[PDB]
DNA sequence: TTTTTTTTTTTT
């Protein structure tokens, strides 16, 4: 009675007590600019993999940038994988979102905001085109070992994966990402494009392009919705279909302030 | 027969080389559009391999990209002349 | 844009390094409108290259010269020399290809033309004609990815004209109607799309929508009218 | 044996 079959609570009781003691530490950093996400996702917890998807040109990158900027203010060290937008335009968008005002109008205040934003724990990767899973993941481990980052975002898996036996390399890379997340306790965010819909159906959790493993092994399936008008549709809606921790599903409308390029509070 | 332009690598030289090639016999002298400097700096910078490969791999002056209304002028004028022949038998 | 005031308040101009896709009903005037846009852009600074994979280079040149002349040039051949000479100095180029060609040979000509003429606007007509030759729905994605990589590594505005799938002739063309995989819709920066109001006799009243806009996201439509005499798409009326 | 993507027929 000494092999790898772990014994009962006689040695696991202490871990359970420790987890139950810090109930406010299991659910980690909360959101400041997003009161709705504080009552749905119950916060941001390390070691979980989440997938993001939405209609074409619906603002997936902009919303993720806002969430990352909100989380990076207090404690979270973030790493950005910009596989679609070059690192300068993304930097402009994030800076404009932080400044809460059109920085192009006033270049005299550029120095102050740049200095105040310079010390935040923000990191980027210079990868822009198609890359294999071996080279990108090595930089992830190297950045974890040095800067101690706890929130990595990859932009458009379909872009990086796109190069055979398709519908299988995607499963391999997403499994590698899940293994890296669980072995290191870093919140990995993935933006996976959906399959071709008919533009009049609400995007369900089964619309993820590829095998079903993406929805199976993910912990949060935050998905955007579009109400296609003829002129400036707006009124984007966000749904949370799956939630492993404290399962809760809900939606809430969002409005877009054009001046600040930020997703305002629900109205 | 096959000349190779070796103008300067800076500005106001590559365009001058293009202009000279256009003035001279087109589709007969290939220009050089490499990232290295002139042959003297290339020899100074130990770019002999570059000076032997890039020069030998010079971009041809012409290509299978038909020109603007310097050619095709006759065909357009003809098609605009016998407009009754564009639409055939009634 | 100069002849298109509406496009100055929707796409906010023409920016290098972006790939745009054009689509519309069959025989609705996709080639004519693209010709007008390219002609208006090439006037000031833009050096353009044309892919005439459906229309031979003579008819396309005739249409472009008619649009530039703003009148029926066939009526007055005495004025042909003046407008031909004025049209000669414009930085315009074409490719001699007319039939089916693989992506490896067409792309090399683009690079060769970029290295010489410093072009920043290459237009490809009828991607379905170029792709038409296996594993279909995969070569199209490959060539679209190659075009996107070429555009981002060279910073030249690549315009693509892709046919839509077989519609019912009574439904507005959505952004999901692009024939092939959905890679074109996600991967393109502008999804300029034409609309048709099918009448029984000379319908007209073509409508243009902008479903996607990566830079300064704006969506809007504006009707267009066609001056038959000058073969030009006039200002909205 | 999954997994998109276009196209014709039948029957909820
Ligand atoms: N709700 C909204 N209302 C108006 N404009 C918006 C809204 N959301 C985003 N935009 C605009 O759309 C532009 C593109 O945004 P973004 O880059 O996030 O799209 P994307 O999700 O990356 O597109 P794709 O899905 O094709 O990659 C932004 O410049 C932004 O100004
Ligand atoms: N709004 C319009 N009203 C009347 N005639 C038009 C209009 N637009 C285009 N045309 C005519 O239709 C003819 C064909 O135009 P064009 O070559 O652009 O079609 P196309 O888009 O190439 O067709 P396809 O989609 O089958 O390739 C032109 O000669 C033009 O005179
Ligand atoms: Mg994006
Ligand atoms: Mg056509």
């Amino acid at each position: 009675a000494a092999h790898k079959s772990i014994v009962s609570f006689k040695q696991l009781r202490e871990d359970v007590y420790g987890e139950l003691l810090n109930t406010e530490q299991v659910a980690g950093v909360k959101w400041t600019r997003f009161p709705e996400l504080n009552r749905i996702l119950k916060g941001h917890r390390k070691g979980e993999l989440t997938v993001f998807t939405g209609p074409t040109g619906s603002g997936k990158t902009t919303f993720i940038s806002e969430v990352a900027l909100d989380l990076c203010i207090q404690g979270v060290n973030t790493l950005w994988g910009s596989f679609q937008i070059n690192n300068v335009r993304l930097a402009k968008i994030m800076l404009t979102q932080f400044a809460m005002q059109r920085l192009e109008e006033n270049l005299e205040q550029y120095d102050f905001w740049a200095d105040k934003f310079e010390e935040l724990p923000l990191y980027f990767m210079t990868f822009h085109g198609q890359q294999n899973i071996k080279t990108v993941l090595d930089t992830m481990q190297h950045a974890v070992y040095l800067y101690d980052i706890n929130h990595v975002i990859i932009d458009n898996l379909q872009f990086m994966m796109g190069q055979i036996d398709k519908y299988a390399v995607q499963d391999h890379i997403i499994g590698a990402f899940r293994k890296f997340a669980t072995n290191t306790s870093c919140h990995v965010t993935l933006i996976i494009h959906p399959r071709k819909e008919e533009d009049d159906r609400e995007l369900q959790t089964a619309s993820i392009f590829g095998s079903a493993k993406a929805s199976q092994e993910a912990d949060n399936v935050l998905i955007l919705q579009e109400k296609k008008l003829v002129t400036c549709p707006g009124r984007r809606s966000l749904q949370v279909t799956k939630n492993r921790f404290d399962g809760d599903v809900g939606i809430f409308p969002l409005d877009f302030i054009k001046s600040s390029l930020t997703f305002s509070a629900p109205i | 027969k096959r000349v190779t332009l070796w103008l300067g690598h800076d500005i106001r030289s590559w365009e001058a080389s293009k202009i000279f090639s256009r003035k001279l016999g087109l589709r007969r002298c290939s220009l050089v559009r490499p990232g290295e400097d002139r042959p003297c700096p290339l020899e100074a910078l130990a770019r002999g391999k570059n000076l032997s490969r890039i020069i030998k791999t010079s971009i041809p002056a012409a290509h299978k990209s038909i020109v603007s209304f310097k050619q095709l002028r006759e065909d357009v004028y003809g098609e605009l002349l016998n407009t009754e022949q564009v639409a055939g038998v009634k």
